[PDB]
RNA sequence: UCUCCAGGCAUACGCGUAUAACAACUCGGAUAACCAUUGUUAGUUAAUCAGAAUAGGCAAUAAUCACACUAUAAAUUACCUAUAACUUCUCUGUUAACCCAACACCGGAAUGCCUAAAGGAAAGAUCCAAAAAGAUAAAAGGAACUCGGCAAACAAGAACC
RNA sequence: GAGCUACCUAAAAACAAUUUUAUGAAUCAACUCGUCUAUGUGGCAAAAUAGUGAGAAGAUUUUUAGGUAGAGGUGAAAAGCCU
């Protein structure tokens, strides 16, 4: 078959996935945050 | 001798006078159909964007909106044209409005903010049953009469065009559909007509009121469901006619808010609306039933009355219905109009004190009890 | 008014008073036809 | 006792509770009311029968009405329809009905 | 106006101003016209469409037009007891030719209604060479073609390992 | 990282006409799938088009939200699938 949608959007599954509340959920999660925070990433998280 | 072809437009061509052939293929099909149900279903089958018309409605001033979608002249006062122990009736109708508010012992609602309409509805409940049955001996045709209690009326028309103003359809002409939605709190339906308040093509120096702007500029919203024309019952009902519509104003539309919005000249204005869409609808539906549409307009005048009331104040109201060519391919000349009756809100009692009704109007009662007298010739 | 704090309101606290507006709003001319009653204004995001 | 309540008896558990007799059939006092001719209603038959469509079928815009809906109005229909006989009986404005109203007793 | 074609209108999800007018004619549309491009100004209006008090007590009897009818895979807050409160309309969604496929991609894309009243244009001009792709017709013969009746057929029947 | 795909949980949907019967039955749409040939091969398409075909009331198909994660998950085992 026709591959490269694999992209469906869905709004509530995006903030689920890789939200704010999503990533400071586990410690790792919030180190996700952390290095981007260092890096100086204008989005943190989606 | 010559046999020239007919100077006609091409069925299938792409343009203006091509297409407005193709419309009067499928019409005639509606001409040709033997059963009234086969030509509703052709008139309604197909699924358009639409005005959604609410006969209740907050809109300031909806009653002119509903005079120009409708073609309808208001007339301020009664139609140009036996005593039954009215004391009796006056204890019958004090019993009820007693009744209801007092002696009855009923399950409160669970909502503070419901218990008034609530109070409003059976009272005006028990009143109409009760004067269908004291006035029953006098005018036999309410014996056989049929009593509706929140049933629905609809009536889906088209009147008007516009240009479609964007998208892949914009500049294309597109008709102005509205549908109205009603439940009247209590209707009577026989089945045979009243006569008329007016002969047929009436003619007055009022004119219709013209709207510059769009439906859109009064609120009014636009949905796209099932098309429906009803009476409140079905087309095989032996009942097909009606005589008299109850309607409830609701509480957002009663006296004391609309009075504190500012608003205080429109306290007439909605029962006006209310009657006129009610009314047509009513009255346009029983036609249609009878297999009246736009392009075979009416032959005789349809006629149905109602009474308005906000739980204490009555106003009463006449419908004539004289046109249903109202699209701008059917009313490009036509001198006949619809005409309304109103007359101003009167109270028909006060408040109750103790077990007593206080200020009952026998004015009004009157009023009701005509209503109900009126039958066929 | 905006970019201020509301007394939080419970059962029989006072009415709540704005001495001095913050919101400033302009009448501007309508865009699309509008019936000669109505009126346009352009205010602030806060404002009900 | 309310009134989703459902005996698991029945008819015998009600009869105990309230210390009542059962008699099979209605009263035959009751019964000879409308054998007699002259209580028959004009058109009684084909009245009826258009009362049970009107309530199955034609009230509504749907195609299959639900008992939510038609089981109250075939009863009210009905009782319109034995109301009208005031035109012959009168004392039957000395009546009247209420709706949905609680009773109760110890 | 004519010739011809035949999935269209809504909602959900998604997208995020591509909406409309004007002015521009550089960039963008695989070319022009014209704009889907650039700049400026505007827009989508809802009490009905759509979104966002406490504590106890207790439930055998599907659905299918629910009647008959059997069946097997065994199948949807209510009603009561007490307590508490004792008149309310703010907020938000609403445009479009739109989304996922790097693209104005012959692909992907749920539901309701309807099947042409809605929506559309296969040919920039010319010329009719070869080779190549597709459709239709076939004198006489009828699988002699071919690895094989592949493909096609005015055929689409029968049998056997 | 399970918005693709594999499997699962919960809540929802769709199936005309015709013949059999009382059905993982039949003919055949919508829908699902992808048998054979041709075209295409930087193509319309990083797997399509046009025909021809298989299933089409079921172990059917589809929608929404959730679950299982790499020493692992899922698997009517093809060492398939897990952007
Ligand atoms: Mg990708
Ligand atoms: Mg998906
Ligand atoms: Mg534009
Ligand atoms: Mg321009
Ligand atoms: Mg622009
Ligand atoms: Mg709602
Ligand atoms: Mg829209
Ligand atoms: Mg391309
Ligand atoms: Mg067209
Ligand atoms: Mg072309
Ligand atoms: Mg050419
Ligand atoms: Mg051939
Ligand atoms: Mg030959
Ligand atoms: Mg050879
Ligand atoms: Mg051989
Ligand atoms: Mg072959
Ligand atoms: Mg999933
Ligand atoms: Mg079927
Ligand atoms: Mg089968
Ligand atoms: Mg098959
Ligand atoms: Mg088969
Ligand atoms: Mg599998
Ligand atoms: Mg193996
Ligand atoms: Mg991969």
């Amino acid at each position: 078959r026709a591959r490269g949608n694999e992209y469906q959007p869905s709004n509530i599954k995006r903030k689920h996935k890789h939200g704010w509340v999503r990533r400071l959920s586990t410690p790792a999660g919030v180190q996700v945050i952390l290095r981007r925070m260092l890096k100086g990433r204008k989005s943190l998280s989606h | 001798v010559a046999r020239y072809p007919p100077i006609v437009a091409s069925m299938t061509a792409d343009s203006k006078a091509a297409r407005q052939r193709r419309v009067q293929r499928w019409q005639a099909t509606v001409h040709a159909a033997p059963s009234v149900d086969e030509k509703i279903r052709i008139l309604t089958k197909m699924q358009f964007k639409k005005y959604v018309v609410h006969p209740q409605i907050s809109a300031l001033n909806a009653d002119r909106w509903y005079q120009s979608f409708t073609k309808t002249v208001f007339v301020s006062g009664l139609p140009p044209a036996p005593s039954l122990d009215l004391a009796a009736l006056r204890a019958a109708v004090c019993d009820c409005i007693l009744q209801e508010q007092v002696y009855v012992r009923r399950r409160r609602p669970r909502s503070l903010f419901d218990r008034r309409q609530a109070l409003a509805s059976s009272i005006l409940d028990q009143v109409v049953r009760t004067l269908v049955n004291l006035l029953a001996p006098l005018n036999p045709v309410l014996s056989t009469a049929a009593l509706d209690c929140k049933r629905s009326v609809d009536f889906y028309w088209l009147r008007g065009e516009e240009r479609i103003p964007a998208g892949h359809r914009k500049g294309h002409i597109d008709a102005l559909r509205y549908q109205i939605n009603d439940k009247p709190h209590n209707q009577i339906r026989i089945s045979k007509q009243l006569p008329e308040f007016v002969p047929l093509d009436y003619s007055i120096p009022t004119e219709i009121p013209v709207m510059k702007c769009k439906p859109d500029k009064l609120p009014l919203f636009r949905r796209q469901y099932e098309n429906s024309i009803f009476t409140g019952s079905k087309t095989a009902d032996p009942c097909c006619y009606g005589h008299t519509q109850f309607h409830l104003i609701p509480d957002r539309l009663k006296r004391e808010r609309l009075i504190r919005q500012n608003q205080a000249e429109q306290v007439e204005a909605v029962f006006r609306a209310n009657a006129i869409a009610s009314l047509f609808a009513w009255t346009g539906a029983q036609a249609m039933y009878q297999g009246f549409w736009s392009e075979a307009d009416v032959t005789r005048p349809f006629v149905s009355q109602a009474v308005i009331t906000d739980g204490k104040y009555f106003s009463f109201f006449c419908y004539q219905l004289n046109t249903l060519a109202l699209t701008v391919q059917a009313d490009q000349n036509n001198p006949r109009k619809n005409l309304c009756w109103g007359s101003q809100s009167q109270p028909l009692y006060e408040t109750v004190e103790d077990n007593d009704v206080k200020g009952f109007d026998d004015g009004t009662l009157l009023q009701i009890v005509h209503f109900l007298l009126n039958k066929p010739r | 008014a905006r970019n201020v704090l509301y007394p939080l309101y419970q059962l029989g606290g006072p009415q709540l008073r704005v001495f001095r507006t913050n919101f400033f709003i302009q009448l501007v001319r309508p865009g699309t036809a509008q019936p000669e009653d109505t009126v346009q204004f352009r205010i602030p995001m806060e404002m009900t | 006792f309310h009134q989703r309540c459902r005996l698991l008896e029945g008819m015998k558990q009600a009869l105990w509770l309230t210390k009542t007799k059962l008699i099979e059939g209605l009263p035959k006092k009751v019964l000879s009311l409308v054998d007699d001719p002259a209580n028959h209603i004009e058109n009684q038959e084909q009245r009826v029968l258009d009362i049970i469509s009107h309530a199955r079928l034609w009230h509504s815009t749907e195609d299959i009405p639900k008992r939510e809906t038609y089981c109250p109005l075939i009863v009210d229909s009905l009782i319109q329809l034995c109301k009208s006989q005031i035109l012959k009986h009168p004392s039957l404005a000395r009546r009247t009905s209420a709706q949905n109203c609680t009773l109760a007793t110890t």
